[PDB]
């Protein structure tokens, strides 16, 4: 994969490559170095509490027939 | 009275305590960067 810095304007270039390749192994190292050292970045952020929407119904129909054909 | 001088000629180098911390710094640097290394190559190997 691509390594990229970030610039003073928060933008990530691309400045070098990642490329590990092995035969027979247990793992990959670069995952559990990068896991120990570096942070995860998690694009989905939760928010402080879950805002419930609706509760709703669904009668599945009786045949399946027209769904399959569809 | 007499001033006996036993200092071994450390007067001469210039900047001596500069000089000092850059040799302190320089073992110090080393010797983390090796056991770093040393540590992630360890880590690498079980690892794999």
């Amino acid at each position: 994969g691509p390594i990229k810095v970030e610039l003073p304007t928060k933008e990530t270039v691309e400045i070098g490559i990642v490329d590990y390749e092995a035969g027979a192994s247990h793992g990959n190292p670069v995952v559990d170095f990068l896991k120990r050292n570096g942070s995860t970045l998690e694009q989905k952020v939760n928010l402080e509490n879950p805002i419930p929407i609706a509760v709703l119904d669904s009668y599945t129909p009786s045949t399946n027939e027209p769904y399959a054909r569809v | 009275p007499v001033m006996a001088d036993l200092n071994g000629g450390l007067q001469f180098v210039p900047e001596l305590k500069e000089f000092t911390a850059k040799l302190r710094k320089e073992l110090v640097e080393t010797s983390e960067v090796r056991k770093a290394v040393s540590i992630e190559t360890a880590l690498e190997h079980k690892v794999v």
